[PDB]
């Protein structure tokens, strides 16, 4: 709790340095808003299949998100970018990696070691090694101190939420990670026990329920449609008992904000 | 590369080798990590991904500034400042006098000034030990060696190949515990404090048993009280000696008041309860400290 305080103020700083360009996939000539989707779900299944931490593939998902800000990719080597970044943020979190061979085997050998590790040095350069960004698993283990009591269903719910909107460029981008896990959380906490977005925690962020109020409306629809939505390993994920199977759960029709 | 003449060596460390080299445009001293790739295979290893990442958003005067990363398609090279010697080997050139007191307090004042800053950049450390603490002839004292470093924004857990050596190493660790904190940065620096005062390592275990039984000899056998949840710890084992906490005047006779005190407060089993950097620096015993100059051999 000494040095709570400042973390969180840190990571507010270094959310916005980190941020991709907004609007870099109009100016990207050869990929879409669905190629992405699919990759992430696929970083997921990956991530579900070497039993990875959720924040590695909160980071990966990041070091894609500002590499595509700033470069040029065609279609067929996407994955290349996917995977290196998935590799890259295995080393900075995991305890120990999965090996590069395995990133290799999980792409069916549609590329070389040679290449994912040539690109790994390319993401490097071109994130200058700036690893260690916040996300929004950061943010919510911080939001998570603030309930009353410490209610397990509203946790898993809260990064199952997170975990969405990495799937959907268009609208998640537009937010910083403390917003999105803001909402993530107040939009949990509702559907599970129907308390708001506490008195604290607007203390803590500046944040009030208006100004989360973009972000929770468009994560309410992403909740409400997301049985229907083109990409499922993340509501497969979650119907474990690991996490209380809180993708079963009915979100609610209304917010009433 | 081509800009560097290599000086001399300086370790070999955390894999491969480094040098102490001259920018021979500039004149700047520096220290180079060399990596080769090789790797052996498997890209840079994660330990440079680290340290890089990590180290280069810490920029204070108590930590040792990482220069520049040279990334080639067939070597890797960390340029930091260079210090002219590690407190290891201070402490042992200085066994006949010892380290004056004034001077230790210097140094234990720096090293929490740059682990608060870790701490607040949400870095732990992880190896504080005394060759991983370098000094120069002005009186500072820097962190040094972030391979093991973490990010904690999330819970950092425990992994039994990747740890300080086993006299630095706090309790939590010996016992068991499923997640790394802020305290076992300031176990660390509690155990050099006492070795600085002593000349003599506070803990010094041949084993991981033999580790946990000093420490339970010097400090008591920790029950349920002292530290909830003790018993329950994985590697608690019932079996353990009940010893009872040695009188602290006897083990840091040197020591003052305050300075038992502070020690006392770095040493509390209970990680929740153990002093943090920035209120260890607070502490009374901090009053009066200056910075003083070594006598450095070399």
């Amino acid at each position: 709790p000494d040095y709570h305080e400042d973390i969180h103020t840190y990571l507010r700083e270094m959310e916005v340095k980190c941020k991709p360009k907004v609007g870099y996939m109009k100016k990207q000539p050869d990929i879409t808003n669905s190629m992405r989707a699919i990759l992430v779900d696929w970083l997921v299944e990956v991530g579900e299949e070497y039993k990875l931490q959720n924040e590695t593939l909160h980071l990966a998902v990041n070091y894609i998100d500002r590499f595509l800000s700033s470069m040029s990719v065609l279609r067929g080597k996407l994955q290349l970018v996917g995977t290196a970044a998935m590799l890259l943020a295995s080393k900075f979190e995991e305890i120990y990696p999965p090996e590069v061979a395995e990133f290799v085997y999980i792409t069916d050998d549609t590329y070389t070691k040679k290449q994912v590790l040539r690109m790994e040095h390319l993401v490097l350069k071109v994130l200058t090694f700036d690893l260690a960004a916040p996300t929004v698993n950061q943010f919510l283990t911080q939001y998570f101190l603030h309930q009353q009591p410490a209610n397990c269903k509203v946790e898993s719910l809260a990064m199952f939420l997170g975990e969405l909107s990495l799937i959907d460029a268009d609208p998640y981008l537009k937010y910083l990670p403390s917003v999105i896990a803001g909402a993530a959380f107040h939009l949990a906490l509702y559907t599970v026990t129907g308390q708001s977005w506490p008195e604290s925690l607007i203390r803590k962020t500046g944040y009030t329920l208006e100004s989360l109020k973009p972000c929770l409306m468009d994560l309410h629809q992403t909740y409400l449609k997301a049985p229907q939505h083109a990409q499922q390993s993340i509501r497969e994920k979650y119907k474990n008992s690991k996490y209380h199977g809180v993708s079963l759960l009915n979100p609610p029709e209304t917010l009433n904000l | 590369m081509e800009n560097f003449q290599k000086v001399e060596k300086i370790g070999e460390g955390t894999y491969g080798v480094v040098y102490k080299a001259r920018n021979k445009l500039t004149g700047e001293v520096v220290a180079l990590k060399k990596i080769r790739l090789d790797t052996e295979t498997e890209g840079v290893p994660s330990t440079a991904i680290r340290e890089i990442s990590l180290l280069k958003e810490l920029n204070h005067p108590n930590i040792v500034k990482l220069l520049d990363v040279i990334h080639t398609e067939n070597k890797l090279y960390l340029v930091f400042e260079f210090l002219h010697q590690d407190l290891k080997k201070f402490m042992d050139a200085s066994a006949l006098t010892g380290i004056p007191l004034p001077l230790i307090k210097s140094y234990l004042f720096q090293l929490l000034q740059g682990l608060a800053f870790c701490h607040s950049h949400r870095v732990l450390h992880r190896d504080l030990k005394p060759q991983n603490l370098l000094i120069n002839t002005e009186g500072a004292i820097k962190l040094a060696d972030f391979g093991l470093a973490r990010a904690f924004g999330v819970p950092v857990r425990t992994y039994t190949h990747e740890v300080v050596t086993l006299w630095y190493r706090a309790p939590e660790i010996l016992l068991g515990c499923k997640y790394y904190s802020t305290a076992v940065d300031i176990w660390s620096l509690g155990c050099i404090f006492a070795e600085m005062v002593t000349r003599r390592a506070l803990f010094p275990g041949d084993s991981e048993i033999d580790q946990l039984f000093r420490i339970f000899r010097t400090l008591g056998t920790p029950d349920e009280v002292v530290w909830p949840g003790v018993t329950s710890m994985p590697d608690y084992k019932p079996s353990f000696p009940k010893w009872a906490r040695q009188d602290f005047s006897k083990v840091v006779p040197p020591l003052d008041e305050d300075g038992r005190s502070l020690l006392s407060q770095m040493l509390h089993y209970d990680p929740n309860k153990r002093i943090s950097a920035k209120a260890a620096l607070a502490h009374p015993f901090f009053q009066d400290v200056t910075k003083p100059v070594p006598h450095l051999r070399l």
